[PDB]
């Protein structure tokens, strides 16, 4: 009884924490693309910035 | 004084040529011609005898040619008693249609910064009534106090129920600016103080003097009208001798305006596209913003932060012109903590157990080692489970739960808002509750009973009725 | 599948540096 | 005296026409008395930057070369008077008797004129004076985030230099100088006020750059207060410095480079801040004996935002200090007070820039902890008495040990009592919540009775066999009467 | 010659006006009436007759008008056998205070890169004695060797043990150049060396020159310096049929000082921040610094990872430069393996079965293989448990360890550091010892035993030290 | 879109004008500035053709100012004015429920509400798919 | 590397050049444009010193027609025209398997497909290391 309570709890915690790292990797994402462009808005606006300044 | 001819106007920068005897720099160039005094404010000597200005109202019907007369000094403002109680704009004209403002004497806006010698070392603690701030961040008497969060996270209603706890019951005067906030928050302020007397219109008692520039605005008065809140406080500082509370709105708007106008001054661009004068104009303005010898200013001075974020240029330097810093953040107030002062990144500078105490510097110490080792602990909850934890983990998890609950506290400003009543809790029973959860005394009761209340007395009583 | 997703590699969750890094350190 | 006329006066920035004999990175006199500095010299005009307000200089204003490059009054008349970046005195206590003038600009030492490091630079507190020493002559870099307690570390080494120049030898003697780029008035204020209540202030030169003061002003304070280290350093005399927010200083040459016009890089600040602060860090070297054997000890400060210490000017300042003290927020707010993430701050030994008997327990307490850290990284205990519980057990005493509290520098052989105390294992039964309490009890008790064994080591420099015995004896005794 | 006046200075770019005959680019500018000297490069006619020079020294002090001569050649050092035991600046003049540099030959900074048919397409392998360079990447004698790193890696301390094992048994000269580098270093470097006996201040047997352009130096010397140190190592190499070791600290700074001053001279910024023309004057340079058919240059070069990101465009380019790569990985030196050598991202060209022979080929791949099943077994570790993993899993684990940690070797140039005596394993142990662990004949011995060891012999006698103090 | 960005620029301050006259002349009005972060784009657009310095998000600086000049005009008039209302009800667009980007909170700052709509919600089919516990209204 | 910017860019025209001979004369031709992605940094070196106007990462807009107008030479010409072959392997250097990067995206997208090798294949003993998965051949 034991073993095979063990094994389903063990199953469906091992699912909840998949499910959980599905929701932080979707977030992280989100995050990623959005610094992602910020870092080449930032690059494109560093080199206009120096060739107006010539 | 001299005549000259605009010669260019590019948004807010208004370039005239003076015919004889440029005006100095940061002199009040009156337009005339116009149906409402349009003033400029020289930024820069361009040179052939031109002086690029930057106006402090809309520029809209100005003609290339138009005349513009020198008054001879920068920008001036009724300073004085008469003040008190009345709403002034950037250049100091009444907008209360009470009449125009009689005072006897007119400072300009710009001023030297007071001097090293004239710096005030006093510390004490000013207890605000409100948990996070009197026990992790307690605000300094006469210190500049900042208030950082990003859009719609409590910045207001703090500076609110700063303004209900703490301004009505000061002896002295007060100043309140409000720099590129919506105008019906203006309007509610104004007749709020009405009804509950502290702007009196029929006698002069009067205690709190408005000055507004709001959102409507153009960039050139916002960055401008901080500084005549300033400068009515500064006179109630140092000539009336009088201890003030300059609470100013959305200091960020006043770099904002800066950045606005930077492009138009003929500047290369600097970080993200901020002014490269950031640093020195705040500075300029900050400073000036100080308790002296004098008298004391004790400066509550809320601070938008872009995109809730913090390494910003602009709320990045401010946080070095501030004793007591608050930090809101948006997740606290996703959890429904209200307020959303972030326990671990608010500091002051008068938490030192030789000037706070060593009891309340124990417990808010302790509070908040705690909350740091349970957001160390977060990611392991958030994947793995609760369950993957010691029992000891457990306690510190269940203990700091309870903690970030009994942060939170209903606020007298958000009755209307969350239909519960305010809960003024003095700082004695503030620390002497949280020491109780930190011992685990309410370690029984329910995290929810916790959550705004006000004493932990209330929070017990909470957790009975919670049958 | 497509190349322009974000790949992981091994030795990333060390690499990180957070709890999970550290519980495998000193675990 | 050969003068120009002010095309354009905006921003700080004059277009001076004229000075057609002014030399580059030379001091020139306005006609309102305020001063600038040639930097920006066109075929034309000459770009001077203000050190003040630039509202008194308006277009058509004479500008009067002073002749000499930027140089500050230097001297020991400066030890215990606030100085702004000019060398002006803002204390009130009355004009400064300097009666040399350094140039803020001058080069550093070369390779001949230093030497290895050997004096230890002691800075009263356990966490830097055990697991990263400080030498004479090492730039070590205060780096953390804000409100960390940088400053509060640079200040107790102001303070602990005490003990030392109150005292007989002029070579443990070492002179301080705060250079406060940016903070405000109110804060330099309360830094002189706790200078001055410890009784600091009289070997200690306060340059002063506020926020109030000009981008120019709070450009040059770091090399104006390097200069006047360096007149302490080329006469034999052993000075330190600390650059407070050398940061600041790079915001200030970014306004001041964009306001000249010269083009923007990373960040918009110029391309030359790696060199803004490398002319500057170079300076503090080790004098050989033939050039006088002084020394000058230079501990920046640089706040990193979000602890992102690969941010440009953290890893331009990282690059050319010797070692970086590295304060974590994470730390302060777990109780680690100094804040000190001794795993990753690193400090160069200074060749034996610590003395003997700080070494022998420093070595074992640094191996304690590098094992502790590596091993108590989890908080799931599972069941290791022996192996694990052991030796995290001796890592809670030890970094119980390593707290400190604020404004208060412990002298080396202190530090070594108490370091001794908990890292012979006579501590480990002590509860890990008590021995902070063990920590000042027994500093107490040593001081009063067994102060001739505190007189012998630090008269030594060593801990001998038979004054570790009498250690043993000492800490035995009191910890068995520790608790009544 | 064609006087020249001042007519800006910009920071450390100052523009000439040449009334006569205008200055080739590249060439030497005097500037009359300095107390010192002041050597300004032409780097654009701007037109004119405008030259726009970097100062190779400070700017302070310049007036507007001040008369400036043309030297006629490419900066020109002294170059020769007297320059060893010398220190000798970018300008070439001797800053060790030991007197003039009396070299009967001058040569130029600048000059063409050596040709096509003039590579040499040898390949040997040198045993510096270190475990993880000589296994996982053989340096080669002749190759340009590149010790990549961040900062407080073990870059210079890796440098100067090189320079301590290889340099001192090398009959032939060696040349170090301190490009942007601390000037205590630079200092220290020359303290050791007078008394290792490499520099000999009272006879002339002295077997090491001195370059040195620190941190303290403008931006202009600071990228000149490399190749004035190239230019005596290519005196040693051209002149002189002779085998010399060019060891440069910190080569990027080359680069950044490039960065530091390209706005000045013009050029729009390029992606991050570097100049424009990064990877064309980093060839210019490095395609100088080879072993031609005439002679051999055996090249260490340090380079600075900026913010540990390898991806930087900085050491990005200079990869494709360098024969044998060995990058220092700041989580190994975090774990305390000295040297930091990133086992799985060094590589060298000479590592093929071929060359290095099987055996050793087998043995380093394993080494590495393991390594990677390692990596991927960590991540499993974080969730399962250690108690969890299977037994082959743990046995991986536990030699992947063994491995790491014999990977590390006291260093004599770091027994000021660790504590522990120098260590120096020849190849053929080196390759005994990892193939044995990798066999397991040594999976009895505990972890412990294999750190800060030399040979395998010393790893198991450790061990039995512990037993016996157990 | 196919109009032009200074068209798509001036639209929002023309609707608000016409209904001011409501406002003014003691009557009450109500005017919906759809996609608001499309004249955001048309602004920046009109901004960086203009050769004015980009901030965060490309977006100039003076973008805060475009929409709270709009905004503000939208009041409640009080008795001795007429009585009037301009009622605002601006529409905001973000992009992967970002209610924290540059746009989104600036406008956030400006109005006195935000009623957040969620593609969660709208998917599992609650429609309309307001967030009660995000949606406020002072 | 030693040559001027000019000879790296006009590098892999002269070798398509040569090699479109065989194509354009019925003979199979291979080119192996090793480094492309250098080729780019010299046109890049080449345009802003130009001082043609910069763009992603400085790289001059016409960075992917520098080079589409190379790779697409590459053809098997029908039996008319000779029925010769130019088959094209260009190499690009990914920098931390940055595939998303301005000259990577341009050559994968010009493309028929790529061959992608993963440093961790080549550690874990997979020599050579192509990774099945993202190689793909149109
Ligand atoms: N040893 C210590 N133990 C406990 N608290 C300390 C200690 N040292 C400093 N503090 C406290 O930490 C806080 C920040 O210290 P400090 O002023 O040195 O920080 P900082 O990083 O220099 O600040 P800023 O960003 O304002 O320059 C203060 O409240 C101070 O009292
Ligand atoms: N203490 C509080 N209790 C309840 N609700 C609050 C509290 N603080 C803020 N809120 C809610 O969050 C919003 C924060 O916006 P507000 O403070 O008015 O402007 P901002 O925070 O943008 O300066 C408020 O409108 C209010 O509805
Ligand atoms: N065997 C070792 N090899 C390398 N570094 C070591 C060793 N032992 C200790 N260290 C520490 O690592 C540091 C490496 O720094 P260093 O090489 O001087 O700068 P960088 O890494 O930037 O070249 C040394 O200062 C030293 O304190
Ligand atoms: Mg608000
Ligand atoms: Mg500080
Ligand atoms: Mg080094």
């Amino acid at each position: 009884e034991s073993t095979t309570s063990e094994q389903s709890a063990r199953m469906t915690a091992m699912d909840n924490a998949s499910k959980n790292a599905s929701e932080m990797i979707d977030k992280l994402t989100l995050t990623f693309n959005r610094t992602r462009q910020a870092v080449i808005t930032k690059e494109l606006i560093e080199i206009i910035s120096g060739a107006a300044a010539l | 004084a001299a005549t000259g001819r605009i010669v260019a106007v590019i948004g807010a920068v208004v370039d005239v040529q003076f015919d004889e005897g440029l005006p100095p720099i940061l002199n009040a160039l009156e337009v005339q011609g116009r149906e409402t005094r349009l003033v400029l404010e020289v930024a820069q000597h361009l040179g052939e005898s031109t002086v690029r200005t930057i106006a402090m109202d809309g520029t809209e019907g100005l003609v290339r040619g138009q005349k513009v007369l020198d008054s001879g000094a920068p920008i001036k403002i009724p300073v004085g008693p008469e003040t008190l109680g009345r709403i002034m704009n950037v250049i100091g004209e009444p907008i209360d249609e009470r009449g125009p403002i009689k005072t006897k004497q007119f400072a300009a806006i710009h001023a030297e910064a007071p001097e090293f010698m004239e710096m005030s070392v006093e510390q004490e603690i000013l207890v605000t009534g409100i948990k996070v701030v009197d026990l992790l961040a307690p605000y300094a008497k006469g210190g500049k106090i900042g208030l950082f969060g990003g859009a719609g996270v409590g910045k207001t209603v703090l500076i609110m129920e700063l303004i209900n706890n703490v301004a009505k019951a000061h002896g002295g005067y007060s100043v309140f600016a409000g720099v590129g906030e919506r105008t019906r928050e203006g309007n509610d302020l104004y007749h709020e103080m009405i009804e509950s007397g502290v702007i009196n219109l029929k006698d002069a008692t009067s205690k709190v003097a408005l000055v507004y520039g709001q959102m409507n605005e153009p960039p050139g008065a916002r960055a401008r009208v901080a500084l005549t809140g300033l400068t009515v406080a500064e006179y109630f500082r140092d000539q009336e001798g009088q201890d003030v509370l300059l609470f100013i709105d959305n200091i960020f708007r006043f770099t904002q305006a800066g950045s606005e106008v930077s492009a138009l001054l003929g500047r290369i661009p600097s970080a993200v596209g901020y002014q490269p004068t950031l640093a020195t104009d705040m500075g300029t303005m900050q400073e000036r913003i100080t308790t002296t010898k004098k008298g004391s200013i004790t400066s509550v001075q809320a601070i938008y932060v872009p995109a809730d974020d913090l390494t910003d240029p602009a709320p990045a330097t401010t946080f070095a012109h501030l004793d007591a810093t608050t930090v809101l953040s948006r997740a606290i107030a996703e959890l429904g903590i209200y307020p959303a002062v972030d326990p671990l990144d608010s500091t002051s500078r008068i938490m030192d157990p030789n000037i706070v105490g060593s009891e309340h510097y124990d417990v808010a110490r302790g509070v908040q080692k705690i909350l740091q080792d349970y957001k160390s602990l977060q990611d392991i909850i958030a994947i793995l489970g609760m369950d993957e934890l010691s029992e000891e983990d457990k306690l510190t998890v269940s203990r700091a739960r309870k903690i970030q609950r009994f942060l939170s506290q209903p606020f007298q400003v958000a009755e209307v808002f969350t239909g519960h009543l305010g809960k003024l809790v003095p700082l004695k029973e503030t620390i002497k509750g949280f020491q109780q959860i930190l011992a685990g005394e309410y370690d029984h009761l329910p995290e929810q009973a916790f959550y705004m209340v006000g004493p932990i007395e209330e929070a017990v009583a909470k957790a009975d009725k919670l049958a | 599948d497509t190349p322009e997703g974000v790949r992981s590699g091994a030795g990333a969750v060390r690499d990180a540096g957070g709890a999970f890094g550290k519980k495998e350190q000193a675990d | 005296e050969e003068t120009g006329r002010v095309l354009s006066i905006g921003d700080g920035i004059a277009r001076v026409h004229g000075l057609r004999n002014v030399q580059a990175e030379e001091m020139v006199e306005f006609s309102s008395g305020l001063k600038g500095m040639s930097l920006n010299l066109e075929p034309d005009n000459v770009g001077v930057v203000v050190f003040g307000n630039d509202k008194l200089i308006k277009e058509g204003d004479i500008v009067k070369r002073t002749g000499a490059i930027v140089d500050v009054p230097v001297g020991e008349e400066l030890l215990g008077r606030v100085v702004d970046a000019l060398g002006n005195a803002i204390d009130g206590k009355g004009p400064i008797g300097s009666k040399t003038r350094r140039r803020v600009g001058l080069k550093a030492p070369g390779i001949i004129p230093r030497i290895s490091v050997r004096e230890p630079m002691q800075t009263g507190i356990k966490a830097v004076d055990s697991l990263v020493p400080i030498g004479r002559g090492q730039r070590e870099l205060i780096i953390g985030d804000r409100q960390t307690g940088k400053t509060s570390i640079a200040i107790d080494t102001i303070i602990n230099q005490k003990r030392f120049n109150d005292g007989t030898d002029e070579k443990k003697k070492l002179y301080c100088i705060y250079v406060a780029i940016g903070q405000k008035r109110s804060t330099v204020a309360q830094l002189v006020k706790r200078l001055t209540d410890a009784d600091a202030m009289k070997y200690t030169i306060v340059v002063s750059a506020t926020a109030s003061d000009a981008a120019p002003l709070q450009y040059l304070a770091p090399y104006s207060g390097c200069s006047m280290g360096e007149y302490f350093r080329d006469n034999g005399k052993h000075a330190l410095i600390i650059y407070d927010d050398l940061s600041k200083q790079a915001v200030a040459y970014r306004q001041m480079s964009l306001l000249l016009r010269r083009p923007p890089g990373r960040e918009a600040y110029p391309g030359d801040v790696f060199y803004l602060h490398s002319r500057l860090l170079e300076r503090a070297a080790k004098m050989n004996d033939a050039f006088g054997g002084g020394s000058l000890t230079a501990l920046p400060v640089i706040e990193t935002q979000a602890g992102d210490v690969s941010a440009y000017i953290p890893t331009n300042v990282i690059s050319i200090t010797d070692g970086q003290i590295f304060l974590e927020t994470e730390l302060f707010y777990k109780g680690i007070r100094p804040a000190i993430n001794v795993g990753l701050s690193v400090s160069r030994v200074g060749s034996a820039a610590q003395t003997r008997a700080m070494k022998q327990v420093a070595g074992t307490m640094k191996l304690e902890l590098a094992q502790y850290r590596e091993v108590a990284a989890f908080a799931q205990f599972g069941d290791l008495d022996a192996a694990t519980q052991q030796l995290l057990s001796r890592g809670v005493r030890l970094t119980e040990l390593l707290k400190q509290g604020q404004y208060a520098p412990m002298a080396i052989e202190e530090q070594v009592a108490v370091i001794y105390a908990g890292v012979r294992g006579y501590l480990d039964k002590l509860e890990p919540s008590k021995i902070t309490k063990f920590e000042n009890a027994f500093l107490s008790h040593v001081i009063s009775q067994h102060q001739a064994l505190l007189g012998k080591i630090r008269a030594d420099g060593k801990i001998s066999e038979e004054t570790d015995a009498k250690l043993k004896e000492i800490v035995t005794n009191f910890l068995a009467g520790f608790e009544a």
